[PDB]
């Protein structure tokens, strides 16, 4: 140990004036202690199977040596403190040094985890390591397909049954893609048939196969052993040709039910977003397509919400700096719809998700900058499109802030 | 020698007999795959289909000829292998 | 196995149509290549003679024969009935040798071994839009060699321009995250062309070429 620092521990003591081989006499005797127990100490993580010499096996060594495990406080008596440990003390270099006394109590406690039970697997099948998700993994020849034909019948029987026939069947084959270790070597074939479904089965607007398909979208992006960046310049456009299209079947009705397929395909597209990013590739490629998709004049009422949606779940700070200088834009284009006076076309519809939408995303891209100071008619400089509705989803949002 | 080439055998007169990182060639980053984006539509036998496994697994590009001089592998005549997986074949 | 009197007279007849005797009849034998439909069981046999053909244009620098086979291939292309998936690995290299070779000329200064490069250029971007599968990478392999020929130092001016022109001919978003973060390197180009001391070398008509 350095001797300067035996210095001051003696001189805060009331021992002064020590020499320096009296100081040095200090420091190799309490190094070989520290150097007698860590090779102690390590006797315990051998015989633990740890390799980690975690906090408690001081506390052993120490009573091996016929020392009190205690830490920071030593008695005299013993008695009330023999051998047993108190589990030495929860202190940091970091650390503030004065807490208050209700903080401590106000704290929810950690969960106690789960108990130790006893589960079996197969490390080997008479030599050779299964893929389960215990374990770590002049004429030519007539060649054979790479898939086995029991991996053939399992893609044949993957993809009929997420093509949604019924729904208990779906909901296994999308769980069995979402957690399949071996579904590698597989995925050319899967993102072929999602990518060259999607194409023909928007010829004729079947929402169906759509929703089923984004669906198996999400669940190969969450399988955690599975390459998918290789194959995801295929997906992208899968994923937000759903979303923005037209619809060639009802846009009236199954506009809900669009909307929800645009749901979980926005969730497709926010994993593209979030995952596999480089430099200026990914995000601002479908950004720049959104926003020239939005700035498109006389744009399709179904286009212009699927893209109204897309640009919406940027996050943050997309809304932030994108949605502000169009507000005025949004209003025109409600105040045509009204004029109509026809409402056979889907325009009127298309009209009222877009604006409820936007106004959504502008009520907390205020509540979030800005204090909620003048929620009458101050909105009225922004065309008053929310106005006090907004000020009512800007107070939620500040009562939900206050239940958290 | 007298098979497929053999015009070009004769004429010759023979007579023997960071910006290269993996990622930024994927073609999700170097394609307009926005273009794909559609707006207005207006087993016994393996099903799915066998692909030539010399295109799928040969490394074809130890065949470019990148100078022709300095050429680091010698090449050898190849042999008419006629394969059989191709169907429009009679054999 | 063997290919019948009938198609072997075919074979002899369309490849000796286009080695160079007259134009007509080389015309007339590209626009049978194109355009019918039974010609499966000779295209190994177009595909052993075009890249044998391509490579004794290292014996002998003909730019012309070199035309003429990658009219040859361009022909092959245009064949609706023909699917060139099982012998594109033969057609792509003699593509590329005649893209990436330095040497493409007999008389290096009067030989638009140019065009021949802007062709076959077009050429292997229309072979890897309708090839290119995510089984086979042919773009991106393509793009390697390509790349890998045009930032490393010491290669000609030929092959700079061969793999630039290739690089350019792939599409926009290849030139926005390929060529531009070398554009410094017409600075290097600069250096011999405004300045000399040579100028009555064969760098500058390339390098301008190049530029």
């Amino acid at each position: 140990l350095p001797s300067e620092s035996m210095k001051v521990v003696a001189e805060s003591m009331g021992i002064a004036q020590i020499q320096e081989e009296t100081c040095q006499l200090l420091t190799d005797e309490v190094s070989y202690r520290i150097k007698e127990i860590a090779q102690d100490a390590l006797k315990f993580m051998h015989m633990g199977k740890r390799q980690k010499l975690t906090t408690s096996d001081i506390d052993y060594a120490l009573k091996l040596k016929n020392v009190e495990p205690l830490y920071g406080f030593h008695a005299q008596e013993f008695i009330p403190f023999r051998f047993a440990s108190g589990g030495g003390r929860e202190l940091y270099f970091y650390e503030e040094k004065e807490v208050d006394l209700s903080d401590i109590i106000n704290t929810p406690l950690p969960r106690v985890p789960l108990d130790v039970c006893l589960k079996a697997h197969w490390l080997s099948i008479e030599g050779c390591q299964p893929a389960i998700p215990e374990n770590p993994p002049r004429l030519k020849p007539r060649s054979i397909h790479e898939l086995s034909v029991e991996q053939q019948l399992y893609y044949k029987e993957i993809t009929e049954a997420c093509v949604g026939s019924c729904e208990a069947k779906r909901a296994e084959a999308l769980q069995s893609i979402a957690t399949d270790p071996g579904l590698y070597q597989m995925l050319p074939r899967f993102s072929t048939f999602i990518s060259e479904g999607v194409r023909v089965n928007v010829v004729q607007n079947n929402l169906a196969l759509l929703i089923y398909l984004m669906r198996m979208v999400k669940a190969l992006m969450d399988n955690p052993t599975l390459y998918l960046e290789k194959y995801v310049h295929e997906l992208i456009p899968a994923v937000m040709t759903c979303i923005v299209s037209r619809q060639l079947c009802l846009r009236p009705d199954v506009d809900n039910h669009w909307a929800l397929r645009d749901f979980a395909a926005r969730l497709v597209a926010q994993i593209c977003k979030h995952f596999s990013t480089t430099t200026n590739n990914i995000q601002s490629r479908i950004t720049k397509t959104f926003t020239k998709s939005w700035v498109d004049e006389k744009t399709p009422w179904t286009t212009r919400y699927g893209s109204i949606a897309g640009l919406a779940e940027l996050g943050h700070d997309v809304i932030k700096t994108l949605i502000l200088p169009r507000l005025q834009q949004e209003g025109e284009r409600i105040r045509s719809v009204l004029d109509g006076p026809v409402l056979s076309n889907i325009d009127r519809i298309g009209a009222d998700h877009v604006q409820s939408l936007l106004l959504k995303h502008c009520a907390p891209v205020l509540a979030k900058l800005r204090p909620p100071p003048d929620n009458q008619d101050a909105y009225r400089a922004e065309f008053g499109s929310l106005g006090p509705l907004l000020c009512s989803q800007v107070v939620k949002a500040r009562a939900q802030a206050a239940l958290q | 020698r007298y098979g497929p080439a053999r015009l070009w055998y004769d004429m010759l007169g023979v007579p023997e007999d960071d910006l290269l990182a993996d990622e930024n060639f994927l073609m999700v980053t170097q394609l307009h795959w926005e273009d794909d984006i559609i707006w207005d539509g207006e087993p016994w036998y393996s099903i799915f289909p066998i692909d030539n496994e010399d295109l799928v697994y040969g490394r074809w590009e130890d065949n470019i000829i990148w100078d022709a001089q300095a050429m680091p592998r010698l090449l050898e005549p190849p042999v008419l292998t006629l394969d059989p997986n191709d169907e429009n074949l009679i054999l």
